[PDB]
DNA sequence: CTGCAGGGTTTTTGTTCCAGTCTGTAGCACTGTGTAAGACAGGCCAGATC
DNA sequence: GATCTGGCCTGTCTTACACAGTGCTACAGACTGGAACAAAAACCCTGCAG
C-alpha cells in the first residue's frame, strides 16, 4: 500500500474530473476527453503507459465495422466476461455526452487484431435495445450474472434531470434520482425489462455494485432527496427462468458510507475501496477491503497508505484502478500562474 | 405699545402661521363653501390671478410651467442616463448632487431614491406580455430579474463542481424590453409609412442578429464571454402581395451603441463543457421561440409578434466549435462548400454553398453509426470532415472584419517576401525572414509613418492594404515586374474591398457587385500567374471566401457589413472600464451589477438625450 | 335649475375671477389690514403654506427659489470645483455638460475652456511678490510654474544617469499661493480679534509642517514618492511688545484635505541618490527662505512675513535616513535620546532630548576626521551613532500614526503569545506562534467582529485598542492574575492614549498629561516585572519615546498629532485615483497633470465653495 | 583577450555605474557603494575574490589612527607607485559623495598590516591641501610624476555645479567644465600650486590621461562645452625646477575620441585600453592597446573578444580593470520581475 | 429735562402628540491574508598557518 | 597536523507596505396638526432716580 507522485510528459489536458479506465488482456486504454476529438485523435482513446514515474498517452484506432463513440462522461461499465458467443466484450452505457446531454445507448467495446508493433486494433458496436428501453441516465450502475447457465446483464441507479414536461429554463441543471427501478437486459436480444422493489424504497445514484454467481451486492453511495448517506447494503438474489427472471432481494445489517470510490480488483471476488466520500465537505481517506462469498460480504479496514500533505488537503480527488490491485489518481493543481498542469498524479498500491 | 411688525415673507412659517391664522382660516372656509374643499386649488389660482393682475405673465407662466407640469429641475430620465453616460459611481453622483443642492439651490438632480426605483422602468421584467401558443418547456412567469446561469446547476462536489460565476437574464425578458423600448420608432415609422395603427397588428416581422466572443486580460479564474445581441429590423408581413416594407432599419449595427447583452460567465473560449451547460437553456428557448406570437401594449394596442434569427457574431473559431468541424487547419475549410484545401487552390472561383446545419446534423449522424462500416479517413472522406455533432444553428454566413485580417496578415507576408527574393531562392531562412521582417518594419515607420506592433489591430489592416503602402514597399524590392504585379493585385483587390465592406451594395457599389465575379476571376488567374509562387496548393481559408462565396451570400441576404459582428471586439474594452470602475467588487455581485450596467448602456430611449437635444 | 359646477383650474380666468372675487377680495383687504397692501406676498404666503400642509417642500422650494431673484445659471469658480471633486475626465464634463444644455438649457454649468482659465488665479506662478532681503541663489521671476525636478540636470550620458522623470515647483511660490489663498481668513480672523486692519501687518509667522512619504503600488510596485507641506498656524507678532498672537491655527491638519502636495518623483523611498539629487535644491532654497521676509499684497495692502518650519511628517527610517541613523534596529535606538538598546531596559523614563540637526553634523565631521585615532566600534561608540553626513535637518519628533500602529502591532503579537504560554514554556516555535495567532484571531471574530489582515490598519488598530476585544480574548487566558493585569495595562494605555492622539492636550485635556509621568511609571514597571520574559533588554523603539519623550516634546512644541504624517499617507489614495482615470498615458505628462489636478484638491477657498452651507 | 559571464552571489544591489577598483598588494578592493554604508560595513570598501565565475565581497577594517572615507562616486584615483618613504599608495580625490555634495577633500589611502588570517588592514588620511588648491571637481584626473627626480601630482580635468553665484534651484543640477588648470601638488607639503595654459583651451571629463617618467599624455575625452570629442591626444612635460616647476605642452595631432575608457596595464608601460564612449549612444566597442615611450603613444587595436547579445544591447556600461591584463564590466540588467540584480557582470582577460 | 429697572404691548419661537414620509447619512461585503530591507547574534566553519 | 578565526550563514528583530469605494439597505432625522405657554425683541410707558 504506497503512493508515488507522477508527472505525466506531453498529456496535461484531456482528463477531465469524471472520466474512465479500461483494461482488455493487461491492456490499458483511457476513455473520456475533455470536448470533442481535435486533428490528432478522432478516437479519443488513448493507451496509457506508466514507466519510470512518467506518464505517455497513445491514440488508437478501430475496424471499418465498427461504428465510432462520442466520450461519455460517467457511464456505467461493465467487464464482459469472455465467453460464447463473442469473446471478449465489454460493455459501455450511458452516461452524459460533452453536450451536456444523455446517450441512452448501449455499446459494446472488444479487440479485434495486432500489431503490428504493440498495436491494438479495437471495435465498437452499437446494439439496439428493445423495451421497455431505459430512460436516459448517467452515474447509474450495471453488472452481469448467469443462471445455470444463462447470461443476462442488469442496470439500476442513475441521476437525470426533470422531465421535458416541466422542465424549466431555471431548472435546465436541475436534476434528481431515477426512480428506484432496475432494467434487466438479454444482450441477445436486445431486450429491456423494467422492475420496482417493494423494499425499494428509494432510488440513487454513484453507488458502486458488485455481481457474481448470480447474485448482487448493492454497496454504498449517496442519495440527493433525503441528502444522505445511508450505510447499509443491497443484496439481490437474482436468476433467469423461462421466460420471467424472477428477482428477490434482502437489506443486510452495514453497507458503508461512502460515495464514488476506486474500487480494484485483486481476486475473483475479493476487492478492495480506496475511499470516496464520506461527507459531501469530508472526504472518506481509508481504504476497505471487502470480499464477496455465497456466504455472504466480508469487509474489513486496511493500512491506508501515507497520504501527501497535498492529497491530504486536496478538495477533490478522483480516478480509476490501473487493475489488480493498482491505481491512478489525480489531484486539482493550485497555482497562479497554473502549472497549467491542472493535476498532480499519484500512483498507489497494495502488498 | 407694540413690536414693529415685519415683513410677512420674513418671518418665521410659525409666526408667519400665528399672524396669518385669519386669512388662512377665511381661505379655507372659502374653498370648502364655494369650491368643493380643494384649498391647493384655490391659493394656486389666488396667487396665479394676483400676478397677472401685475402683468406678471413671465413668472405666472413659469408657474403653471411648475404646477402640473414636470418642472423640478429637468426628468429623473436624463438624470439617470447622464449617470449612466460618464460612468459616474453613485456616491459620486450624491456628492454633486447635494453640493448643487447647497450652492446654487433649486436642485436640478435627483436624489438617489428616484432613480433606483426609475431603473425597473427600463430594468428587464417590467412589461406583461404572453405567447400564443403558451411557450414549451419555459416557466411563464414575466416579472423575474436577474438569474445567474446555473439553471439549477445543483452543486454537489460529488457530481461536476458548481464553479463557474455567471449570470444572465432571461431571453424573451430582454426581447420585450428591446422592444418596448424601441415601440418609440416603430410608432413613427409606422407614422412615416402612413400607414393605418387600428389595423395590421399581427403581421409585424422582427429580426434580430446575436454574438458571442470571450476574451483574455481580464485579471488582478481569468477569462469570460459576453453573449450579446441586437435588433436589426422590423417590416411589415400584412396583407398580402407586399411581402415587406422596412418600417425600421437599423442604420449603426457594427456600432457599439446597437449591442444587447444577455449573459456573461468567469469561461474560457476553449473548454466546450462549460459553455454548453451553461447556454444550454439559451438553445433551448431559441428553439422553442420561432414558433409562438407575442402579444405586446405597443401603442397602446396589444399586437402579435414573430420572429426570425440569423446567427452570425462568432469568428471562425467560434462557428466551428458550435458546428463539429475540423479546428482548424484541416482539408476542410469552406464553412458552405466541401472543397479539399488545394482544390480551392486548384479552381478559385467554382464553388457553390452546401453546408448546411440540418444537413450537418444528417452526416454526423452517417458519422455516428457509419451504416456504411467504414474506415476512419474513409468515413471522414465520405462525410466531408463532418467531424462531431453540430451544437447549434447559426447562418452559413462570413465575418468582414477578421476576413479584412487575413487579407492583411498575408499581403503583410506577402511584402515580407518581396523585399528578399522568394521566386529566386524558394528556401530563404529563417533570421533572413526576421531582417526582412525588420527592414519592412522600418520602410513602413518611415513612409506611412507605422510603428511595428506583435499582434494586429483593424487600423493597422486597413492603413496597410492601401496603394501608398504598396509603392512605399515597392521601393525595396528591385523587380519592377513584381511591383507591377503586386500594384495590380492590390488595384483589384480594392476594386472590391467595399463590395463585401459595403453596409448596402446594392445601392452603394452596385456596379461593383456587378463586374465582381471578373475582378475575384483576375484576381485568381493572376495568383496562378505571377503569385502561384506560394499559391500552389496551399492557400487561407477567408480568401477562399472572399472569392467563391462573396456574392453569393451577399444576394441572398442583403449585405455582409450588416450582418457584421465587429462590435463586441471593442465593447470588451466597454466591459473592462466597467468592471474596474463601478464593480462592487464581489463575485456573487460583479457580473450582477455590471450587466445592469451594460444593458442600460444601450438604450435609444437614453441615447436619443444624448443626441435627440444636440441636433 | 342652474349651470353644473365644473372644476375651478379649468375654465377661463374670466370665470376664475367669477367664482373666487370674493375670496379675492377677502385676501387683499387682509392684505391692506396687516401689511399695509402686499397682496402678492400675503397670496403667496398663503399657498406656500398650503402646499406645505401636504408636506409637499419640494415644490414650494421650487417656486420661491423661482422668485426672490433666481438661480438660473452657476459661478464659473464652483464648476470647476465640483469638477475637480468628483474626477471626472474631459471628455465626460463636456458630454455631461452638452447634454444639459440641450435640455432645459439655459445653460447653467459652464464650458471648459472658461473653467480652464478661471484657475490660473489659483494654481501657482501667476501671483506677484518680492522678497527683503533677496534670496540668495534663487530666481526672483514670480511667474514660473511646472517644472521637471531634473533642475537643469546634464543629460550627459558618459556621467550619472539622469533618468527619473519628476515634477514639483518653487517652494515660494507655492507657499505665497497657500497665502493668497488664506488671504480671507486671515482677515476674518484680524475681525475677529477685531485688530487694526491698516497697520499691524508686516509681522507675521507662519507656522510650515514639511512631510514626505513614499508610497508603492503605484502601476514591481514603482513605488513612487510623494513630498508635500501644509500651512499650520499663522500668527502676527505686530507691533511688537508681546510674544504672537495665532490669527488661524488649522482646525482639522490630521485631515489631507488640508495638505498640499509639492514635488512628486518616480523613485524608490530608500535608494539615497537620486532622492538627494532631485530634493536637494528645494532643502537649499528652503534654508534661503529661513533667514530674509516675503512681501505680498495681501487685503489690499503690501503686507509682509517671516516663516517657521517643523521637519515632523515623516516616518521614522527616512528621518533615520535624512539625519543619518543607521537604520533601524541599530544599538543606538532612539532618534532623540543616544540610549543603547540594552541600557534602555534598565531605565525607560529618565532621558533628556539632545539630538539636533547642526550637533549630528559637527559628530558626522568629529567621525570623519577622527581626531583621536580611536578604534572603529569605538568612533562608533563615542560619537553615538553618526557617521553619514546627513542633509535634511528635521524637528526632533515622532508621529502619532506610527507610534499607534507599532504599539498595535506589539499588542496583538504580545496576546498572540500570551494565549499561548511564555512564562511556563519559555522558548516557543515557529509553529507554536502561528497556531497562537490563528486561535487569537479566531477570537477577534467570533466577537468583535474583525476579519484578520496582513499589516496593521488605522481603523484596524482603533478597534484593536478598545478593551472590548480585550475582555473578549484574555478570556482565553489561564492565568487570574496575569488575565487582569493586561486588562489594567489595557486600562492604563486607554487612560494616557489619547494624549498624544490629541490635537491639543494643553487645551484639549490637561488631566492625562499632568500625570502621564505618572501612569507611563506605573504601566512601565508592570512591564519590567510581569514581562521581564519578553522586555530583559529587548525594547521596541516606539515604546521607548512614548515611554521616555512624550510628556517633554508635548511641553515644547505645542502639541503632538498635529504634526502627525497620518495625512500625507491619505494622500496616496489621491495620487491612486488620481493616477486611475484623469491622465493620458505618457509619463512626462502623468505628474505634470497629476500635480496640477491634487494641488487643486487643497483650497479653502474651493473647499468651501464645495461646503456651501453644509 | 575573452569574457566571461559571471555572477555576483550576494549584494548585487550595491554597485552603481560610478566606482573604483583599486589594485594594490594582490588583492583588488571596490571603492564606492550605491547609498551611504551600512553598519555591515561601515568603512564600505570590499574585497574582491572571483572564484568560479562567482564574485565574493569580504568586508574591511581600518586602523585606529586612520580617517574615515565617504563613497564617493566617480572621483579622481592614483596608483603612487611604491616607493620612499611609504610604499605604496593610492590617492583618492576628491569624488562625488553619494549624499550628493562635492568633496575637495584629498585623501591618501594605504595597507597597514596583514593579515595574520587574510584580513588586511588598510588606514586613510586626510591630507590637507594649501594653494591654488583644487576646487571641489568629479570625473577629473591627476597622476604622479618624478622628475629630477623629486615626485609631484598633476591634476587636470573635471567638471562642477555652477558657481555658488549662478547656483540657480532650477539649475541646480547643471555641472559645467571647471576652468583650465593643472594642479601640481606635493603629497608633502600640500602646496598645492595651479598653473594655467594658453594652449589648453578649457576643462574636460572623463580622458583617461597617463604619464609615464613625468611626461604626461592625456587621450581625449569629453567638452561638454562643445559636445565635442576631438580624438587628438596632448603630450605635455612637467619640469621639478627649483622652486617654479617648469611646464610645456605640444599639441598631438592623433589620439582618441573616448570617455570613461578601463585601462588595463600589462607590462610595465603597457595599457590596454578596453572600451568606454565613442559618442552619446555609440559605445567604444572595438578594444585598444598602447606602448608608452620618449616617443609615446604606440597604439593597435587588439582583437576585440566575442561580445553578448546582452552587452551589445544595453544601453550603456562600466567597469574596471582588476589589474594584470583583466578588467571587470557590468551592465545595467533587466528582469521581469526585478532580478534586483541590476547588473550582469562579465570578467574579461589579455592573452 | 436726564438715568435705569421694569409695568404693559404684539410679535417671534418653540413649545407639547400622535400618525406619517422624504430624504440623507450611516453601516456593509468585500477584496486578501506575505511582503521587503538591514542589525545584530550567533553557529559554524575552512584555511591557513602556527 | 591544531586551531582559530574572519567571515559567511541562518535566524530573529524592527521598521515600512497593502484593503476602499461601492452599490445596496436600513434607520434616523427631518418634516405635516392643536393648544397653550413661556421666554424674548424691542416700543412705549411708568415709576422712581437727580
Ligand atoms: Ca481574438
Ligand atoms: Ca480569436
Ligand atoms: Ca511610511
Ligand atoms: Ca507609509
Ligand atoms: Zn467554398
Ligand atoms: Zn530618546
Amino acid at each position: 500500500m504506497s503512493l508515488q507522485p507522477l508527472t505525466a510528459v506531453n498529456c496535461g489536458s484531456l482528463v477531465q474530473p469524471g472520466f474512465s479506465l479500461l483494461d482488455l488482456e493487461g491492456d490499458v486504454y483511457l476513455f473520456g476527453q475533455k470536448g470533442w476529438p481535435k486533428r490528432s485523435c478522432p478516437t479519443g482513446i488513448f493507451g496509457v503507459r506508466i514507466k519510470k514515474g512518467e506518464l505517455k498517452l497513445r491514440a488508437i484506432s478501430f475496424s471499418n465495422n465498427s461504428s465510432y463513440l462520442p466520450p461519455l462522461r460517467c457511464p456505467a461499465i461493465a467487464h464482459f466476461e469472455a465467453q460464447d458467443g463473442k469473446p471478449e466484450c465489454y460493455l459501455i452505457h450511458g452516461g452524459r455526452t460533452p453536450n451536456n446531454e444523455l446517450s441512452s445507448s448501449l455499446y459494446m467495446l472488444s479487440v479485434d487484431s495486432r500489431g503490428c508493433n504493440r498495436k491494438v486494433t479495437l471495435r465498437c458496436e452499437e446494439k439496439e435495445l428493445v423495451g421497455d428501453v431505459p430512460s436516459a441516465r448517467y452515474g447509474h450502475t450495471l453488472s452481469v450474472i448467469n443462471s445455470r447457465g444463462k447470461t443476462a446483464c442488469v442496470l439500476f441507479g442513475g441521476r437525470s434531470y426533470m422531465p421535458p414536461t416541466e422542465r424549466t429554463t431555471q431548472n435546465w441543471n436541475s436534476v434528481v434520482d431515477c426512480p428506484p427501478q432496475v432494467y434487466l437486459i438479454d444482450l441477445e436480444f436486445g431486450c429491456c425489462t423494467a422492475h420496482t422493489l417493494p423494499e425499494l424504497t428509494d432510488g440513487q445514484s454513484f453507488h458502486v455494485a458488485l455481481a457474481r454467481q448470480d447474485c448482487v451486492y448493492f454497496l454504498g453511495g449517496h442519495i440527493l432527496s433525503s441528502d444522505c448517506r445511508p450505510s447499509r447494503l443491497i443484496r439481490l438474489h437474482v436468476e433467469l427462468l423461462l421466460g420471467s427472471p424472477v428477482l428477490t432481494c434482502t437489506i443486510l445489517h452495514e453497507g458503508l458510507t461512502i460515495t464514488s470510490a476506486i474500487a480494484s480488483p485483486i481476486g475473483y471476488h475479493e476487492y478492495i475501496i480506496f475511499g470516496g466520500y464520506q461527507s459531501e465537505t469530508q472526504k472518506r481517506m481509508e481504504c476497505t477491503y471487502v470480499g464477496l462469498d455465497d456466504v455472504g460480504v466480508h469487509m474489513e479496514s486496511r493500512e491506508p497508505p501515507q497520504w501527501t500533505s497535498e492529497i491530504s488537503h486536496s478538495r477533490t480527488w478522483f480516478g480509476g484502478s490501473l487493475g489488480k490491485g493498482t491505481a491512478l489518481v489525480a489531484i486539482p493543481s493550485e497555482g497562479n500562474p497554473t502549472p497549467p498542469e491542472a493535476y498532480h498524479f499519484y500512483q498507489v498500491s497494495f502488498q | 405699545g407694540g413690536r414693529p411688525r415685519q415683513h410677512l415673507l420674513s418671518l418665521t412659517r410659525r409666526a408667519q402661521k400665528h399672524r396669518l391664522r385669519d386669512l388662512k382660516n377665511q381661505v379655507k372656509t372659502f374653498a370648502e363653501k364655494e369650491e368643493g374643499g380643494d384649498v391647493k386649488s384655490v391659493c394656486l389660482t389666488l396667487f396665479l390671478l394676483a400676478l397677472r393682475a401685475g402683468n406678471e405673465h413671465k413668472q405666472a407662466d413659469e408657474l403653471e410651467a411648475m404646477m402640473q407640469g414636470r418642472g423640478f429641475g429637468l426628468h429623473p430620465a436624463v438624470c439617470l442616463a447622464i449617470r449612466v453616460n460618464t460612468f459616474l459611481s453613485c456616491s459620486q453622483y450624491h456628492k454633486m448632487y447635494r453640493t448643487v443642492k447647497a450652492t446654487s439651490g433649486r436642485q436640478i438632480f435627483q436624489p438617489l431614491h428616484t432613480l433606483r426605483n426609475a431603473e425597473k422602468e427600463l430594468l428587464p421584467g417590467f412589461h406583461q406580455f404572453e405567447w400564443q401558443p403558451a411557450l414549451k418547456n419555459v416557466s411563464t412567469s414575466w416579472d423575474v430579474g436577474i438569474i445567474d446561469g446555473l439553471s439549477g446547476w445543483t452543486v454537489s462536489v460529488d457530481d461536476v463542481p458548481a464553479d463557474t460565476i455567471s449570470r444572465r437574464f432571461r431571453y424573451d425578458v430582454a426581447l420585450v424590453s428591446a422592444l418596448k423600448d424601441l415601440e418609440e420608432d416603430i410608432m413613427e415609422g409606422l407614422r412615416e409609412r402612413a400607414l393605418d395603427d387600428s389595423m395590421c397588428t399581427s403581421g409585424f416581422t422582427v429580426v434580430v442578429k446575436e454574438s458571442c466572443d470571450g476574451m483574455g486580460d481580464v485579471s488582478e479564474p481569468e477569462k469570460a464571454v459576453r453573449f450579446s445581441f441586437t435588433i436589426m429590423s422590423i417590416s411589415i408581413r400584412l396583407e398580402g402581395e407586399d411581402d415587406g416594407i422596412t418600417i425600421f432599419q437599423e442604420q449603426k449595427p457594427n456600432s457599439e451603441l446597437s449591442c444587447r447583452p444577455l449573459c456573461l460567465m468567469f469561461v474560457d473560449e476553449s473548454d466546450h463543457e462549460t459553455l454548453t451547460a451553461i447556454l444550454g437553456p439559451v438553445v433551448a428557448e431559441r428553439k422553442a421561440m420561432m414558433e409562438s406570437r407575442l402579444i405586446i401594449s405597443v401603442g397602446g394596442l396589444l399586437r402579435s409578434f414573430r420572429f426570425f434569427f440569423r446567427g452570425t457574431g462568432y469568428d471562425e473559431k467560434m462557428v466551428r466549435e458550435m458546428e463539429g468541424l475540423e479546428a482548424s487547419g484541416s482539408t476542410y475549410i469552406c464553412t458552405l462548400c466541401d472543397s479539399t484545401r488545394a482544390e480551392a487552390s486548384q479552381n478559385m472561383v467554382l464553388h457553390s454553398i452546401t453546408r448546411s446545419h440540418d444537413e450537418n446534423l444528417e452526416r454526423y449522424e452517417i458519422w455516428r453509426k457509419n451504416p456504411f462500416s467504414e474506415s476512419a479517413d474513409e468515413l471522414r472522406d465520405r462525410v466531408k470532415g463532418v467531424s462531431a455533432k453540430p451544437f447549434m444553428e447559426t447562418q452559413p454566413t462570413l465575418d468582414a472584419l477578421h476576413c479584412d485580417i487575413g487579407n492583411a496578415t498575408e499581403f503583410y507576408k506577402i511584402f515580407q517576401d518581396e523585399i528578399g527574393e522568394v521566386y529566386q531562392k524558394p528556401n530563404p531562412s529563417r533570421e533572413e525572414r526576421r531582417r526582412w521582417r525588420s527592414t519592412l518594419d522600418k520602410q513602413l515607420r518611415k513612409k506611412m509613418k507605422l510603428k511595428p506592433v506583435m499582434r494586429m489591430n483593424g487600423n493597422y489592416a486597413r492603413r496597410l492594404m492601401t496603394r501608398e503602402a504598396v509603392e512605399a514597399v515597392c521601393e525595396l524590392v528591385p523587380s519592377e515586374e513584381r511591383r507591377e504585379a503586386l500594384l495590380k493585385l492590390m488595384d483589384l483587390y480594392l476594386q472590391m474591398k467595399p463590395v463585401w465592406r459595403s453596409t448596402c451594395p446594392s445601392r452603394d457599389c452596385p456596379d461593383q457587385l456587378c463586374q465582381y465575379s471578373y475582378n475575384s476571376q483576375q484576381f485568381a488567374d493572376l495568383l496562378s500567374s505571377m503569385f502561384k509562387y506560394r499559391y500552389d496548393g496551399k492557400i487561407t481559408n477567408y480568401l477562399h471566401k472572399t472569392l467563391a462565396h462573396v456574392p453569393e451570400i451577399v444576394e441572398r441576404d442583403g449585405s455582409i457589413g450588416a450582418w457584421a459582428s465587429e462590435g463586441n471586439e471593442s465593447g470588451n474594452k466597454l466591459f473592462r472600464r466597467f468592471r474596474k470602475m463601478n464593480a462592487r467588487q464581489s463575485k456573487t455581485f460583479e457580473l450582477e451589477d455590471i450587466l445592469k450596467h451594460h444593458w442600460l448602456y444601450t438604450s435609444k430611449y437614453l441615447q436619443k438625450f444624448m443626441e435627440a437635444h444636440k441636433n
